[PDB]
């Protein structure tokens, strides 16, 4: 790109502005080969959008249910009270995993076949009239862009997407490390910092791993660890 | 052509001449052409046997809900003979009949058109056909064209092969018949799948026990009934 | 490897290997069958 | 050229990349002689295939034993358990049967190495084409390759050859690890893996007792 990640540095010869959010940042040179660069661009796009949805979900769940730790949201009793069927309607998490596994296997194999060969799985397999335009890799469109917001400046809104996604990824890492260090949600952490800035910051919580070593979820024991050896 | 993975590439040894050719050969098992013909015959006979078996299991579970199809040999009728050793005569009769008919089919495969004549009545003769599709007296009526019916046959046969594998594995993990397992899945969809009662994580593994006994006493023979690779179950 | 095997084929190396084998065979025979004085079993 | 075992170092000049798994690794130059190289290639293939079969037959029964389904004894005790549970089958008779059967098949393999295609003359029960041999250490044919995975395409054969040699080397290293872990812990390999998975910060080679003989 033109504006680079640091003053005085030079961009690599393979990074000069095809992609959005190009700051010429590849210190390890992982995108030196174009096939690897395409694969890592797909990975960055899906990581950015998943972190985007995750930050939105973590922030919204603390508004609606502030009393539920998002780190403990996988616990069966932290689930919303809904009927899953059977004698009692309780969750089982096996069928819950099975639903997501089947649906995501289908959709991610579709995306993978798109990544391997461009414009190879654009057509709907059942109703062959339906079609996806797919102007660029990672940007399918069609029913994925119903409001047609990409008809204008595609590069500008792509830059907005990738920059917000990078911010969301950094924010999700912050969410996880803060939840592991404090045992509280992100907005609770923000309120604690706003209450006592010099008495409650990273220097008072980084040595502690507030997450328990293991948890028991309906008959099985999932081992747990922090991202650093806290106690 | 229709590919098992749309957008992919079919291997060069699967042109599309065979019925049900969707380009599925990731291991390259059919890359040898004579091996491809032998495996086509094997797929046809496996498909037909699995079709008959799945239909029989479903019917004899509907007709007799009190008889487990896995255990159906222990409670099978004995219309021939007054001795418990009459099973060996039925085994001998079946072995003779299947040896005859399978030698006829095999020598049709190796020598096409050689086994087209009735060995008893020389006037009766099967018309000229393709290998693996006899026709003639075997197909008195053909409701439609041959190619689409062959595609339907191979699709239903593959579905029946998968269904028989499912019948076997569900019999091991539940000790009960197919439609009873279907009803139990319909009663509690979230807590009856294989993902429900089987979980393996790096910490521990939960493996469901198999309800079929390890052996049975059939007139003093002690027939072993091992659960199929139950140590490798999730 | 050819030159190394040619060195192992020289007379002192072959003598060392052969006499090690023969001496070891005699030692292990006298270990498994201690004190053989006569051909009697 | 190709990828090598030590990047920046030239491959061994007697290794030109034709053989499967050629990473130019011969620091002692043991494969300089081409005939000795063919002999060592057969040695590596036989060792790797034996190691692959052995590691599977150690691991899958031990995985099944860890799940509690069966009580198959550990690999270091299975000979004793078999002898104690089979009094009517003496050890010497079993060894004699194994020696004559392995001697038959290995003498056939040896005589094929000495003169390739020589076992294809129909002397063994009329077997002619299946004993001809495709390459050195790769017999093939309808008997040894009944699915025809080597007769389909050349690139498929080279890919499967690379798979075979790399999994064989991995299995040989794994069997060495089996020996070293049994000598250090006194337990099976799946038992060692389960102990490591239970608490990996304290279940290490540094805590078994024999890899570090000092107290520490
Ligand atoms: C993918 C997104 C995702 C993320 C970031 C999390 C994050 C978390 N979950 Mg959650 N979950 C996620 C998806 C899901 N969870 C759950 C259900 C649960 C439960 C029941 C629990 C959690 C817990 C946790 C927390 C502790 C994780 C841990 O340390 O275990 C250690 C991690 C491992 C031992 C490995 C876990 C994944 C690993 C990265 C490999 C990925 C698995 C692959 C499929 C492996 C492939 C297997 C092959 C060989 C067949 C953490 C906040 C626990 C918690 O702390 O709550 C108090 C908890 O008890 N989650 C379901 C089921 C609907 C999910 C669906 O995708
Ligand atoms: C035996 C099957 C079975 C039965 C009788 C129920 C029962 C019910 N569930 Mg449940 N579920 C069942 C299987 C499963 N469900 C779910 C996941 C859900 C969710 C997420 C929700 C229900 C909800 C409902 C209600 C929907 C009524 C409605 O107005 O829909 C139209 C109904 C009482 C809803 C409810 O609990 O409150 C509105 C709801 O939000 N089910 C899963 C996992 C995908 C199942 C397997
Ligand atoms: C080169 C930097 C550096 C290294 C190698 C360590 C090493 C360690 N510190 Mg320390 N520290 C370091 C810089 C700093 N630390 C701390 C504040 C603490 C606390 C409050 C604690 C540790 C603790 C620990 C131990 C457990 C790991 C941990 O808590 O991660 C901390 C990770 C960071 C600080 C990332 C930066 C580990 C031996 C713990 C200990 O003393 O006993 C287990 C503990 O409670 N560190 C601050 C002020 C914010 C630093 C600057
Ligand atoms: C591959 C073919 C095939 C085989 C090996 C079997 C096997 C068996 N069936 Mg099943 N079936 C088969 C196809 C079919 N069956 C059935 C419907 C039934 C019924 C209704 C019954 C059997 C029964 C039996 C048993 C005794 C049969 C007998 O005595 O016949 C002698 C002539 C035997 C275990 C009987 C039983 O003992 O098990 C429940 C029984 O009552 N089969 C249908 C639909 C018509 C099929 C097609
Ligand atoms: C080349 C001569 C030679 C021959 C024919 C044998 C023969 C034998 N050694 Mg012997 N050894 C020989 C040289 C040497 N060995 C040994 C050290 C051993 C040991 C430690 C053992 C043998 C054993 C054996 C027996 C089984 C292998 C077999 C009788 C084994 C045995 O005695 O019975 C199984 C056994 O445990 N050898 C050393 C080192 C000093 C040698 C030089
Ligand atoms: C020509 C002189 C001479 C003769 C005829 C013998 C003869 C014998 N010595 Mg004496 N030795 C002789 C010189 C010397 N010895 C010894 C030191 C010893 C010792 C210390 C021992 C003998 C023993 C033996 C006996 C070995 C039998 C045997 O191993 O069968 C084995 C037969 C074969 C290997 C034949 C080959 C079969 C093939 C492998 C198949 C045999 C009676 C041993 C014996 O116990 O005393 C009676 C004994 O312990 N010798 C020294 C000093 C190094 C000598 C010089
Ligand atoms: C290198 C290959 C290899 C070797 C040397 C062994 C060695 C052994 N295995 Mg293993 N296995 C091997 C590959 C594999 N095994 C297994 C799965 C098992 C199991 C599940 C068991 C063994 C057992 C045994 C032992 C008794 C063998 C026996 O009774 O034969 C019986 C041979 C016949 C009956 C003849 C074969 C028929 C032939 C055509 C005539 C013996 C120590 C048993 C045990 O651990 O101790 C008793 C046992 O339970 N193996 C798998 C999968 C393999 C791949
Ligand atoms: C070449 C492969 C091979 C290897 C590495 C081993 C090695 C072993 N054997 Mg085995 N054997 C092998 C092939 C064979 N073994 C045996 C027959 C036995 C028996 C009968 C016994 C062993 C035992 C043992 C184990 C302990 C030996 C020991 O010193 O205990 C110290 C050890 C794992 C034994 C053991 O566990 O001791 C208690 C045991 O009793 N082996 C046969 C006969 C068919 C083999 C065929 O090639
Ligand atoms: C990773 C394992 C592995 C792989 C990829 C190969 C690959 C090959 N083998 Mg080898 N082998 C392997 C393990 C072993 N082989 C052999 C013994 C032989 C012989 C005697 C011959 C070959 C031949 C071949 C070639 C053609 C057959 C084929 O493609 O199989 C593809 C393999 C797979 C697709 C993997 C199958 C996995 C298997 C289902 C797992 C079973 C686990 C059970 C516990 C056992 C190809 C180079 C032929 C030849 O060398 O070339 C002309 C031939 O004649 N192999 C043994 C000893 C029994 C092994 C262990
Ligand atoms: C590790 C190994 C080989 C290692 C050698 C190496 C690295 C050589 C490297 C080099 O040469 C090169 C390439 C080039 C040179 O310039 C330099 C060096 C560096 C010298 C072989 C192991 C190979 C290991 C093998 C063959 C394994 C087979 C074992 C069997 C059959 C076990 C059977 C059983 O275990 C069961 C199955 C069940 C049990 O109950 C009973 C029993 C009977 C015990």
């Amino acid at each position: 790109g033109r504006r680079l990640w640091a003053p005085g540095v030079e961009a690599p010869s393979y990074l000069n502005g095809e992609l959005a959010g190009d700051y010429g940042w590849d210190p390890l040179g992982l995108g030196a080969k174009p096939e690897a660069l395409k694969w890592y661009r797909q990975a960055e796009l899906v990581h950015a959008r998943w972190a985007m949805l995750a930050v939105a979900g973590i922030l919204a769940q603390e508004i609606v249910k502030p009393g539920v730790f998002f780190y403990n949201a996988g616990l069966p009793e932290n689930l919303p009270g809904i009927n899953f069927g059977g004698p009692e309607g309780k969750v089982n998490l096996g069928g819950l995993l099975a639903w997501e596994f089947l649906l995501f296997h289908w959709v991610e194999v579709r995306r993978w076949q798109d990544i391997k060969k461009k414009d190879s799985v654009n057509q709907d397999p059942i109703f062959k009239g339906n079609k996806v335009p797919n102007p660029e890799l990672g940007y399918p469109g069609g029913i994925f862009d119903p409001f047609g917001f990409s008809k204008g400046n595609f590069k500008e809104v792509q830059t907005k997407e990738i920059k917000n996604g990078r911010l969301a990824m950094v924010a999700f890492v912050g969410f996880i490390i803060q939840a592991q260090a404090t045992g509280q949600g992100p907005l609770a952490n923000l309120g604690a910092h706003l209450a006592n800035p010099f008495g409650n910051n990273i220097t008072k919580n980084i040595g502690t791993c507030a997450i328990p070593s293991s948890v028991d979820v309906q008959g099985i024991t999932i081992p747990l660890t922090c991202l650093w050896p806290g106690h | 052509r229709a590919l098992w993975l749309p957008g992919g590439d079919a291997p060069a040894h699967l042109d599309g001449s065979l019925p049900g050719d969707f380009g599925f050969d990731p291991l390259g098992l059919g890359a040898d052409p004579e091996r491809l013909a032998w495996f086509a015959e094997s797929e046809r006979v496996h498909a037909r046997w699995a079709m008959l078996a799945v239909a029989g299991i479903a019917v004899q579970e509907v007709v007799r809900p009190d008889v487990f199809w896995y255990e159906a040999a222990l409670k099978s009728p004995m219309p021939f003979g007054n001795s418990p050793a009459a099973i060996l005569g039925l085994v001998a009769f079946e072995l003779f009949a299947m040896h005859f008919v399978e030698v006829r089919r095999a020598y049709d495969f190796k020598n096409p058109g050689s086994q087209d004549q009735d060995p008893i009545f020389s006037n009766n003769k099967l018309p000229k056909h393709e290998v693996g599709y006899p026709g003639g007296i075997f197909a008195p009526v053909i409701p439609g064209d041959l190619a689409e019916l062959k595609l339907k046959e191979i699709k239903n046969g593959r579905l029946a092969m998968l269904a028989f594998a499912g019948f076997v594995m569900q019999a091991q993990v539940t000790g009960k018949g197919p439609l009873a397992s279907l009803g139990d899945h319909l009663s509690n969809p979230i807590g009856t799948t294989i993902f429900s009662k089987a979980v393996v994580i790096p910490g521990q593994a939960i493996v469901p026990p198999c309800m079929i006994p390890s052996s049975v006493e059939y007139h003093g023979i002690t027939i072993p009934t091992p659960c199929f690779l139950s140590g490798l179950w999730p | 490897m050819k030159n190394f095997t040619t060195y192992l084929s020289t007379a002192p190396v072959v003598a060392l290997i052969w006499f090690t084998f023969t001496a070891g065979l005699l030692i292990e025979i006298n270990r498994f069958f201690p004190d053989p004085l006569v051909f009697s079993f | 050229d190709r990828q090598v075992w030590f990047p920046g170092n030239a491959p061994a000049p007697h290794l030109d990349g034709s053989l499967p798994g050629d990473f130019g690794f011969d620091p002692l130059s043991l494969g300089s002689d081409p005939q000795l190289l063919k002999w060592f290639q057969q040695a590596e293939l036989v060792h790797g295939r034996t190691a692959m079969t052995a590691v599977a037959g150690i691991l899958f029964p031990a995985v099944a034993t860890k799940a509690g389904v069966v009580n198959i004894p550990q690999w270091y005790d299975a000979g004793s358990v078999w002898v104690q549970n089979n009094p009517n089958f003496p050890f010497a008779a079993l060894l004699f049967i194994q020696i004559i059967l392995t001697g038959w098949v290995e003498t056939k393999r040896w005589l094929d190495f000495k003169n390739p295609g020589s076992q294809a003359d129909g002397s063994f029960l009329g077997v002619t084409d299946d004993f001809k041999g495709v390459a050195n250490g790769y017999p093939g044919g309808k008997l040894f390759d009944p699915f025809g995975l080597s007769r389909g395409s050349e690139g498929q054969l080279q890919k499967y050859q690379e798979n075979e040699i790399k999994n064989g080397r991995l299995a040989m290293v794994a069997f060495l690890g089996f020996i070293a872990q049994h000598a250090a812990t006194g337990k099976g390999p799946i038992d060692n893996l389960a102990d490591h998975l239970a608490n990996p910060t304290a279940v290490t080679f540094a805590t078994n007792g024999v890899s570090l003989p000092f107290v520490h």
